[PDB]
């Protein structure tokens, strides 16, 4: 296909109810709409933070480098527990994972006799 | 609001002198603005540059004439691919990136005729034009090419008025028989190619045209116990065939490049032509069976042969003509809309023009189409259009269909049916459609609307124009702007102000001479959105009249509509402006040896009218895509144009497809001479003394450009005459029996006397006078027995004594010699360098007599050096 | 690697042709144009005898 943005996506994802280009050029005109996904999922909270660039000698979060909410037409899904339904993985992301329980180990202390002990590790 | 437009054809050409409209809504306030086109990755090099001075003097608007030149790459050639078109202001500036072809102009390559014995000279000329249609001194180029893609000789001429005239190409000495082809190019640097082809066989001018008409092109369920065939021959000086015996036979083929055949017996023979005509009617199921079959399901897609020998009954002569095959198949017909552009406008009614073809690719009339149309809206709604019906003009071939789409609609989805009434339902076919909404950020739109299937417009008149432009969110639209593209150079453009009274109103456009052969208008209108000014538009593609610049008319002296065997007699040019003129006679019975046919002119329109940039009916679906679409990019403040897919080639269709008297000067061709005609001229020569249809066409290049006369038919006819068979060639040793007929059309009968006189190679049966008698209005075979002896040997007289008559035969048999015609080559490989290792620069071929020889013959051979060059 | 692409024909020049017993072509391509000629030569201690070309005919032949 050809987006007018120039972004040039696989035709599947033509007429499919998905905005895949991103201008949604790829739906602009449609009749009949092959929907990728049977039925509403939800959206990954803080999924754009994974798609966004790291900055090594800042130690800091940049722009957007991947796009994340690309799906290429595939309707991969994951269970969160402790959440009702389904949450809708992306398709950069081979894998997601929801589990996580609390204990003791979780609350550490650390002393500091100068803060030159910062830079050694890292 | 300021908004601005630039307009420039999409791509540009090599010397073109090419036009970039200019239009804006600026400020009263005038201003200059340059126009420059410069090279690529720097604006160094600026090739050239145009002032254009606007104002309310010229209602906004301007042309310039840019033109692009040899500047460029030529050693180790990297030829640009690009250009940049600049705009420089006081208000604005843009630039853009624009490609760039070497195709430029038109050359027409003007064999004497299409077909040629070997050891004849081959005329030859070409007629070369530049993108403005006038003369363009290049010096041009042609390479003659053998029918086994070899090539064989190679020629420049300089170009002096637009009609080049080169030296006659006598044909080979053991030539190759076959398709020749001559391609012609210009010896400069622009890309222009031609070609032209020519046919080398032995052939004889045949004495009279059979031709043999079958009632369809497709043979199915209706015509399968009867198939009708007329067959109709006449001689070529106009009178028809009084007495002859005819004989037709059929046979079964795979295909049209099938090189042979399985013959059907029991095949129709021995109908008589009577005066002019005879026919037949073709069972064919009772034939097929003799072979292998037994239904016509069984005989699916497979053609049929006919091939008819008619020999005159009382007049020596045997003529054959066939019919390379007719296709029998379920599928009678083919579909294809006409002059339908697939973006339509709601609130509008859409045109659909269908069109319904044979298997052989030809029209069919009376047929009538279904069209079923289905409709989705915007809401994603889905709707069911009522279904409608037409029948296939016989003019046209077309069916024409219109739809008023529920203006909410953004896809309609159409099937079109045929609904012959003889035609097993499944056996009709169908094709299917989409068409698609012109997408309105503006929810704005256009249509202009200008339709005659009676279809033709003749320069001089006033075109009227209907622009409805339904839906803008405001009508506040000030200006309606118009452009009109020719053969891809812009050359008319303006505006029309907005009638508060209107909605919709007329335009009135004077057609002129600049749009011949075809043209394109386009409209376009700003609506700016308070935040982003929209153009919006429409165009529709105009087929006009075919009215040449200098229109020639062309006249022979004695108005007489029969003519005499000898006679001396003026021909007549005539010019609108100072022109030249290339004359051309044709037997015309030399068409009748090709079932193929000439071609000058026919194609003239159309050459000349492939360089339009543009494609389908108009029309686009973005704004982008209708100026672009129409052959067109633009650059512009509101909307940019985007695309770079000019790259997947064009197909749409836009038109549907004493007192002796000697006989002895029978030239194939002449008057193949070319005239400076100063609006006038006259020349008067002898028409050659043979009995046929002279057919003599001149063509004029001039100032306006090329212009093909008229044809002008003279057909040379004696009342009481002889014309024998004569075979191209007979061979030494055996004896051969010459064939040839006498022909009286006076309305009393005659005592007549054939004698041949014989040369000091050939031989006759006695040494007379054999006084024999001819009926009133009718002719009398006659024949001799000769037998050559001396080789290659010609001429032979016929001699003719009647009632008020008297006729001498010049003619010329040719002779051959007996056994096998073997052929011998060797080579060598000159290599002065050692290249290949050794040093070559001699070969010795010695001269080899081998006796086994045929007596009395020559051993020949040729030299063929072909430069062996390589390399990028 | 190029042995594993073979593919095109609608150009319709001809393939590359084969040499006689104990020669070769002395010039390579996988597309001769119509009407070209190849030239046959022979392998050390043999030498041409007679016509020394293969043309290419429009029939890809
Ligand atoms: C993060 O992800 C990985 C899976 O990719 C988890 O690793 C799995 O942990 C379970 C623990 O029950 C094991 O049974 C699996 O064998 C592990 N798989 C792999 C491939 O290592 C890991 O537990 C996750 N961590 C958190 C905190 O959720
Ligand atoms: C056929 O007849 C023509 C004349 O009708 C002969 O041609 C003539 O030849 C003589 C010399 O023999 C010339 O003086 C004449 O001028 C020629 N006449 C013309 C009109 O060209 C020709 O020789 C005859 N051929 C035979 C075999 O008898
Ligand atoms: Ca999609
Ligand atoms: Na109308």
């Amino acid at each position: 296909f050809r987006c007018d943005s120039g972004r040039c996506i696989a035709r599947k994802l033509e007429c499919n109810g998905e905005n895949d280009c991103g201008d949604n050029s790829d739906e602009r005109d449609c009749g009949r709409t092959k929907a990728v996904c049977t039925r509403k999922y939800n959206p990954i909270p803080s999924v754009q933070l994974m798609g966004n660039g790291f900055h090594f000698l800042a130690g800091e979060p940049r722009g957007e480098v991947l796009d994340n909410s690309f799906t290429g037409g595939i309707c991969k899904t994951v269970k969160s527990s402790r959440t009702s339904n389904p949450y809708r993985v992306p398709a950069n992301l081979e894998n997601v994972g929801f589990e996580v329980q609390t204990a003791e180990d979780d609350l550490k202390t650390d002393f500091y006799k100068d803060l030159t002990s910062l830079g050694h590790n890292e | 609001e300021q908004t601005y437009v630039i307009s420039a054809p999409k791509i540009f050409r090599v010397g073109a002198s090419e036009n970039i409209v200019i239009q804006v809504y600026g400020y009263t306030e005038a201003f200059d603005a340059t126009i420059s086109i410069k090279s690529y990755p720097d604006k160094k090099f600026s090739y050239s540059s145009g002032h254009v001075h606007l104002s309310s003097e010229n209602k906004f608007q301007n042309s310039a004439i840019l033109t692009i030149q040899p500047k460029q790459l030529p050693g180790g050639q990297n030829p640009v691919s690009y250009v940049y078109l600049e705009v420089v202001s006081k208000h604005f500036s843009k630039s853009k990136r624009m490609p760039i072809t070497y195709d430029n102009g038109f050359l027409f390559i003007h064999t004497d005729k299409p077909v040629y014995t070997p050891d004849q000279s081959v005329k030859v000329r070409v007629y070369s034009l530049n993108d403005d249609l006038k003369p363009a001194k290049r010096e041009t180029v042609l390479t003659f090419i053998d029918p086994e893609g070899s090539e064989v000789d190679m020629v420049e001429e300089i170009d002096h008025i637009g009609i080049i005239s080169f030296p006659d190409f006598k044909i080979p000495s053991n030539p190759r028989y076959g398709m020749w082809t001559i391609k012609a190019k210009y010896k400069e640097d622009f890309s222009t190619t031609g070609t032209a082809y020519f046919e080398v066989k032995e052939y004889v001018l045949p004495h009279f045209s059979v031709s043999i008409e079958p009632e369809y092109n497709f043979i199915g369920y209706k015509n399968f116990k009867n198939f009708e065939i007329t067959i109709k021959a006449r001689y070529f000086y106009n009178k028809v065939v009084t007495e002859a015996d005819v004989y037709i036979t059929f046979g079964i083929r795979e295909d049209l490049k099938d090189d042979q055949k399985e013959m059907m017996q029991t095949a129709m023979q021995n109908t008589m032509l009577i005066n002019g005509i005879a026919q037949v009617t073709f069972d064919s199921e009772t034939a097929v069976k003799e072979l292998s079959y037994y239904s016509l399901e069984d005989l699916n897609n497979k053609y049929l042969y006919i091939a008819v020998t008619v020999i005159e009954s009382t007049g020596g002569f045997s003529e054959e003509a066939e019919i390379p095959g007719i296709k029998y198949v379920l599928s009678p017909y083919k579909l294809n809309l006409v002059a339908t552009p697939l973006f339509l406008k709601p609130g509008i009614p859409y045109p659909i023009k269908v069109q319904v073809k044979d298997s052989l690719d030809q029209l069919v009339g009376g047929v009538p189409v279904t069209l079923n149309a289905q409709t989705i809206d915007v809401n994603q709604e889905t709707s069911d259009l009522d279904p409608s019906k037409s029948v296939t003009r016989v003019d046209d071939g077309v069916a024409s269909f219109v739809l008023n789409l529920p203006s909410g609609v953004t896809v309609l989805e159409f099937n079109v049916k045929t609904d012959a009434p003889d035609l097993p339902e499944e056996n009709q076919a169908r094709e299917g459609y989409r068409a698609i909404a012109y997408s309105s950020l503006s929810q704005s739109y256009l249509y202009i609307d200008w339709t005659d299937n009676h279809k033709a417009l003749l320069v001089g008149e006033h075109l009227n124009i209907i622009v409805t432009p339904k839906s803008p969110y405001i009508d506040k639209i000030t200006h309606y702007n118009y452009l009109i593209l020719s053969k891809g150079k812009i050359i008319h453009f303006g505006t029309r102000e907005k009638f508060s009274d209107a909605s919709y109103q007329s335009i009135n456009i004077p057609v002129t001479q600049n749009m011949v052969p075809s043209s394109r208008l386009l409209v376009y209108y700003i609506v700016t959105g308070e935040q982003t000014a929209e153009l919006v538009s429409d165009s529709v593609w105009l087929n006009i009249e075919e009215k040449c610049g200098n229109q020639l008319q062309v006249h022979l002296s004695p108005d007489a509509d029969a003519y005499s065997p000898g006679q001396t007699v003026s021909l007549n040019m005539a010019t609108g402006m100072d022109s030249w003129v290339a004359l051309a006679a044709v037997d015309s019975a030399v068409y009748g040896v090709q079932r193929g046919a000439k071609k000058p002119l026919e194609r003239v329109f159309q050459f000349l009218e492939k360089s339009d940039l543009g494609c389908g009916a108009g029309g686009g679906l973005n704004n982008a895509n209708v100026f672009h679409l129409a052959g067109l990019t633009f650059l512009t403040n509101a909307n940019a144009d985007d695309s770079q897919e000019n790259d997947e080639p064009c197909k749409e269709i836009l038109r549907p497809r004493s007192k002796p008297e000697i006989r002895s000067y029978f030239p194939e061709s002449w008057l193949w001479e070319v005239h400076l005609v100063p609006r006038r001229k006259q020349l008067q020569f002898a028409l050659p003394d043979s009995l046929t249809t002279w057919e003599i066409q001149g063509i004029g290049i001039s100032n306006t450009g090329i212009c093909v006369a008229d044809t002008v038919k003279a057909k040379v006819f004696k009342d009481v005459f002889l014309e024998m068979n004569i075979p191209y060639s007979v061979v030494r040793g055996e004896q051969i029996q010459l064939k040839g007929t006498v022909y009286n059309y006076r309305t009393s009968g005659m005592q007549f006397c054939v004698k041949m006189s014989a040369v000091e190679g050939i031989c006759t049966s006695e040494s007379k006078c054999v006084r024999q008698k001819v009926e009133g209005s009718s002719s009398h075979l006659v024949t001799f027995t000769v037998l050559p002896l001396e080789i290659g040997l010609h001429n032979i007289n016929f001699s003719l004594e009647t009632w008020f008559g008297k006729e001498i035969l010049v003619k010329t048999l040719r002779v051959v010699p007996e056994g096998v015609k073997r052929e011998s080559y060797s080579g060598v490989t000159l290599d002065p360098r050692g290249i290949y290792g050794t040093i070559s620069r001699r070969k010795e071929f010695p001269y080899r007599i081998p006796l086994d020889l045929v007596p009395k013959t020559e051993i020949k051979r040729i030299l063929s050096v072909k430069g062996l060059l390589v390399g990028e | 690697k190029e042995v594993d692409l073979p593919e095109i024909e609608a150009d319709s020049g001809c393939p590359q042709p084969v040499p006689p017993e104990n020669g070769f072509i002395r010039n390579e391509k996988q597309l001769y144009l119509v009407g070209e000629d190849v030239e046959i030569s022979c392998l050390t201690g043999f030498e041409t005898v007679g016509y020394q070309y293969f043309r290419c005919l429009p029939d890809g032949t």
